[PDB]
This record gives structure tokens, C-alpha cells and sequence, in this order.
């Protein structure tokens, strides 16, 4: 299955990773989710603790041949569509046309699910350059797809 | 890997300058002659100590062997201030002490406690901040 | 039924705070390789400094660097 320049890929940034938690030909456990995120898929943590992932720094670590059988157990994560996407925050739109309110925003992303800290839902925000109106709502169609589309 | 060549450029006009007879040869005389051109000139022992270190007759072929190995890998002042840049978002020209020991020590090519001891005995670091700026200046000079 | 029903909206927010943790990682590389070379030269340029700074060919080199 797994694509030799896919490898390739997995090789240049498990290094990069290595090097960050001091270069020993290892990876965290605890990094394995951030690894696999560089590579351009977007695991649940319920779906990188499945595969060996730690919820700590310092209690496992991981040689590339480790690691290869995890991304490969995490690239068939199911992964959001924007049809799921909107048809959830439909859920909170009390009116149907598209808005929620900022404070809305805030409860589903860091008060719901894996919640986010509020340190990264300022960040995406932020990159995402999504602004409130005078009443504070904003259109979770355009953050939807700012978020789905990516940095580049 | 390496060396650049502007540094073998630079090592070159070192040994050019050094060499005050444009003999091509570094002697006692060359060196001494550079000494006392530049402050105090340290006695015959520490400078034939000095030109023993080189096998031979000091070409700059002999200078390069004497330096290449421990120059190899060192760069520039502006490149390091740009390299401590990239951890300094704001560009307030410091680094908090703890963050810069965090980097040295736990991250890439560890520090042990013998080279973080000698790193930050003579550090310029006030107020929490470290003077990466001046530490550069430091770590080029004297 | 609706346990089923609240089950799936909560992963379907999860997969959503899955990709913006990805976005966010995925921000952050270029920057993650930039500072990897950087200390690379910090740690590099802290350790050749720390030999050669008590070899005395070093403290002659050093003086004449500025007058090149
Ligand atoms: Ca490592
Ligand atoms: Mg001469």
C-alpha cells in the first residue's frame, strides 16, 4: 500500500521530530499524532492513543520502524467532510441561516468533543481570520471550509 | 562536509597577514612581528610552543591543516544572530534564560552538564534574559 | 435512536477539532524546520567555541579577523 514517496515523507519528518526531542533515532509516543498531522492527515487522539500514542512526554519513544506501523494504522482514521461539518454546527444555527455566535463558536470547540484549548481556538481564529458581525455571529460555513482547506 | 569556501578565503588572508615577509611561510618573526602589532607579544616558548603544533614548516597548506578542523563547521556572526533570531519572534533581541537552556540542553544535539556549565558561566543574561546579540559578539571574539 | 444520534455529533466535532490540530501542526512546520537549523548552528557554533577558546593560534585568528 504505503507509497515509497510517502516513505520518504514519514522518513524527513519523523527526523525533524527526532532532532526536536533530542536526536537519538526516536520519536515521543507522544508526538506520534503531531508527526502524522505534518504528513497531512488529521487523526482523532482517540485514533493515535489506539496505535500506541502516550499521553505524556518521557514514557515511550519510538525508532522509525516502530513508528512506520503506527502512521500506517492511523492513515485509514475516518476523516471529516464538510457535509458532516455543516450538518454539526447546523445543529447550534438556531435559525438556519448560517450563523452562530462567537460564544457558540467557543462552546463546541473547546467545550464538546476533543476539546481544543483556548489558546488554540484563538490560534485557528486567528489564521483563519474569521470576524464577528456587531452582534458577535459569524457564517461556520466559511470557517468550515478556511479550516478544511488548510494554511496553504 | 565543507569547508566554504569564504572561509577558506578568510583563513587565507589570516595566513596572508601573518605572514609579514610574504615569504610564504609563518616563522617565529612573522608571528612575533603580528603580536606586537596587535597588544602583547607573548614570549619565544608559547610562540615556537605555537609553530610546533604544525608538523611541518608553516605553509598555508600546513595553516590550513592546523585550522580546517576546528573552524569546519563555524559560521558567521550574522548567521548565528539569525539562528538565535528564529527563536525571538518579536525581534526584542533576547531570549528568556530558561527558554534558550530548555532548547541547549533537551532538544537537538543535547547539551551535558559540563557544556551548559561552560556556556553559561560568562553568559550575558539579566533580568531572565539572555543577550544573544552580545553572546554571539562573545563566542567571535577575544 | 438517539444515543446513537448524539454520538455521532460528538465525533463529528472531534473529527473537526482533528482538523484544526492538523491545520495548526501543518502551520507550523516550515517554521519547525527553520529552527532546526538554527540551533543546529546555535549548539555547532557553541561547541567549536568552547574548544577553541583557550587555543592560542584561536586568540591570534580572532584578532586578525577584524582586520581583514
Ligand atoms: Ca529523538
Ligand atoms: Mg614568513
Amino acid at each position: 500500500k504505503l507509497s515509497q514517496d510517502e516513505i520518504d515523507d514519514l522518513k524527513e519528518v519523523f527526523e525533524l521530530f527526532d532532532f526536536w526531542d533530542g536526536r537519538d533515532g526516536a520519536v515521543d509516543a507522544f508526538k506520534i499524532g503531531d508527526v502524522c498531522r505534518c504528513l497531512g492527515i488529521n487523526p482523532r487522539n482517540e485514533d493515535v492513543f489506539a496505535v500506541g500514542g502516550t499521553h505524556k512526554m518521557g514514557e515511550k519513544s519510538l525508532p522509525f520502524e516502530e513508528f512506520l506501523p503506527a502512521y500506517e494504522g492511523l492513515m485509514d482514521c475516518e476523516q471529516g467532510t464538510y457535509a458532516d461539518y455543516m450538518e454539526a454546527f447546523k445543529t447550534f444555527d438556531r435559525e438556519g441561516q448560517g450563523f452562530i455566535s462567537g460564544a457558540e463558536l467557543r462552546h463546541v470547540l473547546s467545550g464538546l468533543g476533543e476539546r481544543l484549548s483556548d489558546e488554540e481556538v484563538d490560534e485557528i481564529i486567528n489564521l483563519t481570520d474569521l470576524q464577528e458581525d456587531l452582534e458577535g455571529n459569524v457564517k461556520y460555513e466559511e470557517f468550515v471550509k478556511k479550516v478544511m482547506t488548510g494554511p496553504y | 562536509a565543507r569547508l566554504p569556501q569564504k572561509l577558506m578565503q578568510e583563513m587565507k588572508e589570516a595566513f596572508t597577514m601573518i605572514d609579514q615577509n610574504r615569504d610564504g611561510f609563518i616563522d617565529i618573526n612573522d608571528l612575533k612581528e603580528m603580536f606586537s602589532s596587535l597588544g602583547r607579544t607573548p614570549d619565544d616558548k608559547e610562540l615556537t610552543a605555537m609553530l610546533k603544533e604544525a608538523p611541518g614548516p608553516l605553509n598555508f597548506t600546513m595553516f590550513l591543516s592546523i585550522f580546517s578542523d576546528k573552524l569546519s563547521g563555524t559560521d558567521s556572526e550574522e548567521t548565528i544572530r539569525n539562528a538565535f533570531g528564529m527563536f525571538d519572534e518579536l525581534d526584542t533581541k533576547k531570549l528568556n534564560i530558561e527558554y534558550i537552556k530548555d532548547l541547549l540542553e533537551n532538544m537537538g544535539d543535547n547539551f551535558n552538564k559540563d557544556e551548559m556549565r561552560m556556556t553559561f558561566k560568562e553568559a550575558p543574561v539579566e533580568g531572565g534574559k539572555f543577550d544573544y546579540v552580545r553572546f554571539v559578539a562573545m563566542i567571535k571574539g577575544s | 435512536l438517539e444515543e446513537m444520534r448524539d454520538e455521532r455529533l460528538s465525533k463529528i466535532i472531534s473529527m473537526f477539532q482533528a482538523h484544526i490540530r492538523g491545520y495548526l501542526i501543518r502551520k507550523a512546520y516550515k517554521k519547525l524546520q527553520d529552527q532546526r537549523i538554527g540551533l543546529s548552528v546555535i549548539q555547532r557554533n557553541i561547541r567549536k567555541w568552547l574548544v577553541l577558546r583557550n587555543w592560542q593560534w584561536w586568540k591570534l585568528y580572532a584578532k586578525v579577523k577584524p582586520l581583514l
